RNA sequence: UUAAGUUAUUAAGGGCGCACGGUGGAUGCCUUGGCACUAGAAGCCGAUGAAGGACGUUACUAACGACGAUAUGCUUUGGG
RNA sequence: ACCGAUAGUGAACAGUACCGUGAGGGAAAGGUGAAAAGCACCCCGGAAGGGGAGUGAAAUAGAACCUGAAACCGUGUGCU
RNA sequence: UGAGUAGCGAAAGACGGGUGAGAAUCCCGUCCACCGAUUGACUAAGGUUUCCAGAGGAAGGCUCGUCCGCUCUGGGUUAGU
RNA sequence: AUGAUGAGGUUAAUAGGUUCGAGGUGGAAGCAUGGUGACAUGUGGAGCUGACGAAUACUAAUCGAUCGAAGACUUAAU
């Protein structure tokens, strides 16, 4: 119920080894516009 | 060189702003650019903004090109909290902490 | 639930207040002992 | 098929507005899980359509709910005799298609995949 | 070339040392306020309406001080 | 041969915030600079914030303003 | 620290148009749904400006917010019965 | 549960709209005839049909990007 002992700055860090976000698909809008989300389409802001 | 921007009380807290920003440190611009437009996150939008400011002062001041350069780096500090409570049951309440951040964004060209 | 402290303004003034204080000895005593304190509400 | 958070008859409900407000405008936005469900539903009634007798004209009351379309040239007329109108009359050689999904960013509010649903 | 054998290289993350930041408000220095006394006066007012208050009063007005429809003050005798 | 802002009055800015039907209980909170000279003007930004320029002996003295410890949170690295 | 964990306080919403730096959450429209011896309409206690208009978005609002019972400015209560 | 596993990504049957079936229900609507009427009969094993079997590119699996090796020494036979 409650935790015994405290946590140490060491395995707190060890438990967030996979706490990470990825970075998106981004494919870029060859005909006119930056990068986009792959499989997106942007009407605006791209021509694709 | 070097130039830099600071946002300072974001309204954010540091755990959340850190998770985006180890995204793109170590990047050249434009790529950190379209890494940010298409995070969802909370945190991109005002990241985007102190990097821009960041790029901005770069040509401006400095006369840089920014066609080459880099996020030399890129991190979050501590603001101060606002402290706030809110009510449990049989009469108890319990403490709630708005945390804030500041934001540091430095751009280099890499020469000397 | 019904709780305690049930408002009402006549009720108040009339248990409470300054007239009531001033009918006794006791509420006298009541009044004067806020006076040397310095208390800005006198019943 | 998917539940999409609602009971069965709220399911039916969202479905048929969903699947009536796509006939009136031909492009409508929503989410990716509605799209993909209301894609089913609204072809069934264009094909329901290209039938044209009256049997069928009654089927395709019991979806479509009830609204007034006000065209140019001061036309009205309900969302029933616009699909057996020009919609049927539109697809009359496709054999099956009349509708495609175009996949846009996540909303802010929350995550949610937003989505254009068209009528070819 | 094939055998038998020995020993290298990775850091997802962690440890120690160092450098540079943030948070926080200890420490030092300071004093507008207090504490304990000495010497010399004095102690208690009120139906001629007290002590204590409520409302008001400034060109612009919330609070405290000052003042009372003669109201952010009036007269007079001295000082400057 | 009394205290120096957790001290000294509860109170250096108050019998007030606030709590209680009531009698009653009762806080926290000092320091820019010698002088406001308290940042004209330009840039990014809706703003907030910031980078330059300028004032100043000093702006990591910019009003959350003397000094600015520790817990705690990060970024970069020499050995592992 | 526990930890990006528990919780976010009874319920039906969908789409189009608008405004905005920014919209699931604000405004307008259509459809759908819920109460209806009441979630409708009056008068008392009690509260004491919360009422209205224009402006605002730091904090409050268990999310967001261009909105607000929140902030700023200016207004509003009329009796011989 | 997520991740993982497996079937596919146009030189394509992966979803699966359309067409045809299996199975389920049990005789649609409209019209005609009989009956005073409730109703009955015919057209007609009719109509409808989620998840199961086939066929068919009509709609969507676009364009792209990233990662990823260069075969060490010593000794003995060859
Ligand atoms: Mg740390």
């Amino acid at each position: 119920a409650v935790p015994k002992r405290r946590t140490s700055k060491t395995r707190k860090n060890k438990r967030r080894t996979h706490f990470k976000i990825s970075v998106p698909g981004m494919t870029e809008c060859p005909n006119c516009g930056e990068y986009k989300l792959s499989h997106r389409v942007c009407k605006n802001c791209g021509s694709y | 060189m070097e130039a830099k921007a600071v946002a300072r009380t974001i309204r954010i807290a540091p755990r959340k702003v850190r998770l985006v920003l180890d995204l793109i440190r170590g990047k050249n611009a434009a790529e950190a650019i379209a890494i940010l437009k298409l995070t969802n996150k909370a945190s991109s939008p005002v990241i985007e903004k102190v990097l821009m400011s960041a790029l901005a002062n770069a040509e401006h001041n400095y006369d840089m090109n920014t066609d080459e350069l880099v996020v030399k780096e890129a991190y979050a500090n501590e603001g101060p909290t606002l402290k706030r409570f809110r009510p449990r049951a049989q009469g108890r309440a319990s403490a709630i902490n708005k945390r804030t951040s500041h934001i540091t964004i430095v751009v280099s060209d890499g020469k000397e | 639930v019904k709780r305690t402290y049930q408002p009402n303004k006549r009720k108040h003034s009339k248990v409470h207040g300054f007239r009531k204080r001033m009918s006794t000895k006791n509420g006298r005593k009541v009044l004067a002992r806020r006076r040397r304190k310095g208390r800005k509400v006198l019943s | 098929y998917r539940k999409l958070g609602r009971t069965s008859d709220q399911r039916k409900a969202m479905l048929r507005d969903l699947a009536t407000s796509l006939i009136i405008s031909e492009r409508i936005e929503t989410t990716e899980a509605r799209a993909k469900e209301v894609r089913s539903v609204v072809e069934k009634l264009i094909t329901l359509g290209k039938k044209g007798d009256l049997a069928s004209r009654r089927n395709a009351a019991k979806t479509l709910r009830n609204v007034e379309i006000l065209n140019e040239d001061e036309t009205t007329q309900t969302a029933l005799q616009k699909l057996f109108g020009e919609i049927a009359e539109r697809y009359t050689e496709r054999q099956g298609g009349y509708t495609r999904i175009l996949k846009q960013g996540p909303r802010r509010g929350d995550g949610a995949e937003s989505v254009i649903i068209e009528l070819v």
